[PDB]
């Protein structure tokens, strides 16, 4: 739509993702207007991990998709543990902050 | 706001 598909593959590398996600609020298109929906998002990057080496996630970036699979309705254990699964070959799509 | 880590040392 107006996101960003990245993609924190490792190809048999130790380098964790490094990041944290969190609970927020997101707003979204609905046929009573706007409104204000649970969303997650990027708390913050580690220091040395894969997530920073991108240059392409940012703290407070909307997570869209893990993997294909939206993630609008999950709660964050939920999406945490969609991330740690894939983790080897992890795909995020977001919706940067700015 | 309650955060959670994904694959962190």
């Amino acid at each position: 739509e107006t996101h960003r598909r990245v993609r924190l593959l490792k190809h048999g590398s130790d380098k964790p993702l490094g990041f944290y996600i969190r609970d927020g609020t997101s707003v979204r298109v609905t046929a009573s207007g706007l409104e204000k929906q649970p969303g997650i998002f990027i708390s913050r990057l580690v220091p040395g991990g894969l997530a920073e080496s991108t240059g392409l996630l940012a703290v407070n970036d909307e997570v869209i998709e893990v993997n294909g699979i939206e993630v609008a309705g999950k709660t964050l254990d939920q999406v945490t543990d969609m991330m740690v699964a894939n983790s080897s070959n992890l795909i995020i799509t977001v919706k940067p902050a700015n | 706001h309650r955060e959670m880590a994904v694959d962190c040392p």
